[PDB]
RNA sequence: CGCAAGACGGACCAGAGCGAAAGCAUUUGCCAAGAAUGUUUUCAUUAAUCAAGAACGAAAGUCGGAGGUUCGAAGACGAUCAGAUACCGUCGUAGUUCCGACCAUAAACGAUGCCGACUGGCGAUGCGGCGGCGUUAUUCCCAUGACCCGCCGGGCAGCUUCCGGGAAACCAAAGUCUUUGGGUUCCGGGGGGAGUAUGGUUGCAAAGCUGAAACUUAAAGGAAUUGACGGAAGGGCACCACC
């Protein structure tokens, strides 16, 4: 029997069961330490209408809220989505995140 | 219509009640207080065809009207409250949100604050789709 | 799933078996 | 972030002193001397000021009066 | 609670905190350290205060953690009970939202607690007002003289 | 579009720059000439290639060195840099003190002289 | 490993900073001491991993505390080890 | 209560082009200026084929775009 | 805006911890239990592995009571489909929850017995102990707290290579094996027939444990490699493709 991932695919050492969480999209139960978790941070409001916010706003200088959402993907939803890509057998082994813009400045 | 006896250097401030997600956009624009409340528009009023409702220019023609209705009575500025459908749900704003903002701002009325308010439980009941949940 | 219902298409005719037998005395 | 306006650290440091806290309510007006908020003479950063020496007399603090007026 | 002609007066009823803040605190590498107390004014007035701390991510740390003991976390939750009852309990009904306004109640377990553990906030994320005395016109009108 | 050149054309491009680097100008029609006396090559539109890259080339060789081909006179500036530097003349300044620890060594090793003392606090990135 | 290494003869503490059970010959990490404080005027000796409270007959009682290994002493030098 | 009122015809002109989309690259994803207002500016999709500097004839400006 | 019922402990929560395994996250108290470390304390071989026999043992299921919000086998409808007893939408019983008895099974998976010895390097993390140039808390000052550096144990793991092994995938153990022997238990013999037949035993039931042959067949299976194929993923291209 040939053994893709040393990890069998999750984050289970030393425990033996882990609570399930649903996945956001599909609903199925996914084990805690198996699904892909993405901190989604976003402003509540679009770049877009962030001028016409500030113009129609009371306040000179209103510090818009953010939204906090921490989703919860099965393997199936976040292949779907392009959350997670296909990988080579060498880079499977690789667990550095993809860098991202850079940071969270203006045009990102 | 009779607003109040001054206007005209304060501001009279609504709440306006933004609602989120598929297949449905709420505006309902109430008092401070909240116990009562002008007219409701909703995108399955503004657009027929069932598929629509959740649609960005749905939620900015529903807008579009119940701003006019606001300032014809004396409500001129907004607080707003959103809300996304929560409860072991999605929990995570529709396509109509950012829309109807970015209509009604420009239609001529102001805006005082903006905030999220959504209903997430601290862990709550069984969501319904099953163990292997939905598929096709 | 096809071994699990190998298994229990054999299980039930087992169960009928036995009814059938004990039916016969 | 933090504060804009730099004016606000006034209203702090004013209302911990309504509930009788010098300790912090001074804090928050030496973490606005010392930051961003470094756009040489606002208005604004002579009441700080008379208020935070106020403060480090009504307290007894000289390395505090010595950062403040550096 | 009154009605006086065209003007409606107001008093309290608790206060609660925004989503985002509360939000932006809760963090990975921390420790999220949580306590409430039900208690007394010395008038009739009964309140159900919520707090809340966090641990530092420390003066010049190398590690990528801040998590604490559990004894350490459970000495913290009891000296910010202490603290928050003795202000309360105490000082009636206007001299506690007096207190909560600049915060002082909060800064004060900060430096209190620092000690045993570093620690950056502390808020008062809820207080809900269960039961309240009667109407009494006299102690009413003091608030909106 | 297209029209990427072939190794053909690089290929004796740079070995025509090299021995005959003097011939060369910086003009087209110039470098055509010479590469037509100098070598026969056996087509007109193939001609017209090899002088224009030839050109091209010529170009950046009157910058800093190219790493495809050698002259003459960079193998001069390159010796020229590679012989001494004007940096220093001195070892390193003359006189260049250190810290305990290897003065410990050193009085174990009959050596006592040109030291200075200065006792580091504790410790790695603290 | 340099693979070639001594073990017969061993390094003053850079070869016995090791384990005490996996050093040529078992010795202990412990040691005695000749105390004498004020609190009570005596030549006292005390092991120093005490493990239990040690007494005084003085105005003090008290002179030690059981930690997790060593013992915690007080405001009273007397130290010594002594040899051992 | 019957039909609507609606916003008068605006004019907006594009600043930069900005990549082609769509199932078949039919519409073109395109930055394009208010021109009333310099430092407002909408993201549209647009059929036919743009250059740079042509002015546009939306009907509103309420709509925008994403990607789908 | 207030009230009631039942269910449930988010984010924080991690190749982190504890437990023999199954498993175990709101507060506070009580009740008994345990590992590691420290010790110039005690006993003096009291040990290792195990037929018989014994305790615990997910979910579902069975029996008797309580409860029944939510989800939901069964069932009744609405669509999709030539058909559609399905995937999808609505409703909904048993069940899901608690108390007392049964049931002994799972990919109960690291698909890897337990105890002991020896054999590379490197950086981390949880716990205890010890050593230290210093910042930091408070009462002003070595109570013991936080951060920094190093050392010693045992624990969950990772990275690195002509240690060595392996059919290879891989593995500091699956290594120290034709140069074969440290101790001991369990278990395997081409593929089907079959976990069936049969008798024994346990169980209220459902079933569990124990377990053949006749006959049939020259392949079944593993990694591993090269192709082709994919209603797999990432790039690129064509008016015999599209817009």
């Amino acid at each position: 029997m040939t053994k893709k991932r040393r990890n069998n695919g999750r984050a289970k050492k030393g425990r033996g069961h882990v609570q399930p969480i649903r996945c956001t999209n599909c609903a199925c139960c996914v084990p805690k330490d198996k699904a892909i978790k993405k901190f989604v941070i976003r402003n509540i409001v679009e770049a877009a209408a962030v001028r016409d916010i500030s113009e129609v706003s009371v306040f000179d200088a209103y510090v818009l809220p953010k939204l906090y959402v921490k989703l919860h993907y099965c393997v199936s939803c976040a292949i779907h989505s392009k959350v997670v890509r296909n990988r080579s057998r060498e880079a499977r082994k690789d667990r550095t995140p993809p860098p991202r813009f850079r940071p969270a400045g203006a045009a990102p | 219509s009779l607003g109040p006896q001054v206007a005209e250097g304060e501001n009279v401030f609504g709440v306006c009640h933004i609602f989120a997600s598929f297949n449905d956009t709420f505006v309902h624009v109430t008092d401070l207080s909240g116990k009562e409340t002008i007219c409701r528009v909703t995108g399955g009023m503004k657009v027929k065809a069932d598929r629509d409702e959740s649609s960005p220019y749905a939620a900015m023609l529903a807008a579009q009207d119940v701003a006019q209705r606001c300032k014809e009575l004396g409500i001129t500025a907004l607080h707003i409250k959103l809300r996304a459908t929560g409860g072991n749900r999605t929990k995570t704003p529709g396509p109509g949100a950012q829309s109807a903002l970015r209509a009604l701002a420009r239609s001529g009325m102001k805006i005082g604050r903006i905030e999220d308010v959504t209903p997430i439980p601290s862990d709550s009941t069984r969501r319904k789709g099953g163990r292997r949940g939905r598929r096709l | 799933m096809r071994a699990k219902w190998r298994k229990k298409r054999m299980r039930r005719l087992k169960r009928k078996r036995r009814k059938m037998r004990q039916r016969s005395k | 972030a933090y504060f804009q306006r730099p004016e606000n650290a006034l209203k702090r440091a004013n209302e911990f002193l309504e509930v009788g806290k010098k300790q912090p309510a001074l804090d928050v007006l030496y973490d606005v001397m010392k930051s961003k908020k470094h756009r040489t003479w606002q208005k604004i950063h002579e009441p700080i000021m008379l208020k935070y020496l106020e403060l480090c007399v009504d307290l007894r603090k000289s390395h505090l009066a010595k950062e403040g007026l550096y | 609670e009154d009605v006086q002609g065209k003007n409606c007066l107001t008093n309290f009823h608790g206060m609660d905190l925004t989503r985002d803040k509360m939000c932006s605190m809760v963090k990975k590498w921390q420790t999220m350290i949580e306590a409430h107390v039900d208690v007394k004014t010395t008038d009739g007035y009964l309140l159900h205060l919520f707090c809340v701390g966090f641990t530092k991510k420390c003066n010049n740390q190398i590690r990528k953690t801040s998590y604490a003991q559990h004894q350490q976390v459970r000495q913290i939750r009891k000296k910010m009970m202490e603290i928050m009852t003795r202000e309360v309990q105490t000082n009636d009904l206007k001299e506690v939202v007096n207190k909560l306004i600049p915060d002082s109640i909060g800064k004060d377990i900060e430096k209190a607690c620092q000690s045993i553990y570093p620690l950056h906030d502390v808020f008062v994320r809820k207080v809900k007002m269960l039961k309240k005395p009667k109407f009494e016109l006299g102690k009413l009108m003091e608030l909106h003289g | 579009m297209g029209r990427v050149r072939t190794k053909t054309v690089k290929k004796a491009a740079r070995v025509i720059i090299e021995k005959y680097y003097t011939r060369l100008g910086n003009d087209f029609h110039t470098n055509k000439r010479v590469c037509e006396e100098i070598a026969i090559i056996p087509s007109k539109k193939l001609r017209n290639k090899i002088a224009g890259y030839v050109t091209h080339l010529m170009k950046r060789i009157q910058r800093g060195p190219v790493r495809g081909i050698s002259i003459k006179l960079q193998e001069e500036e390159r010796e020229r840099r590679d012989n001494y530097v004007p940096e220093v003349s001195a070892l390193d300044q003359e006189i260049i003190e250190v810290d305990p620890d290897t003065k410990e060594m050193l009085k174990l090793l009959d050596f006592g002289s040109l030291s200075n003392l200065q006792v580091t606090q504790p410790t790695v990135g603290m | 490993m340099p693979l070639a290494k001594d073990l017969l003869h061993p390094s003053p503490e850079e070869e016995k900073r090791k384990h005490k059970k996996k050093r040529l010959v078992q010795s202990p990490n412990s040691y005695f001491m000749d105390v004498k404080c004020p609190g009570c005027y005596k030549i006292t000796t005390v092991f120093s991993h005490a493990q239990t409270v040690v007494l005084c007959v003085g105005c003090s009682t008290v002179l030690c505390q059981p930690t997790g290994g060593k013992a915690r002493l007080t405001e009273g030098c007397s130290f010594r080890r002594k040899q051992h | 209560m019957d039909t609507s009122r609606v916003q008068p015809i605006k004019l907006a002109r594009v600043t930069k082009v900005l990549g082609r989309t769509g199932s078949q690259g039919q519409c073109t994803q395109v930055r394009v200026e208010f021109m009333d207002d310099t430092s407002r500016s909408i993201i549209r999709n647009v059929k036919g084929p743009v250059r740079e500097g042509d002015v546009l004839t939306l009907l509103e400006s309420e709509r925008e775009a994403r990607r789908l």
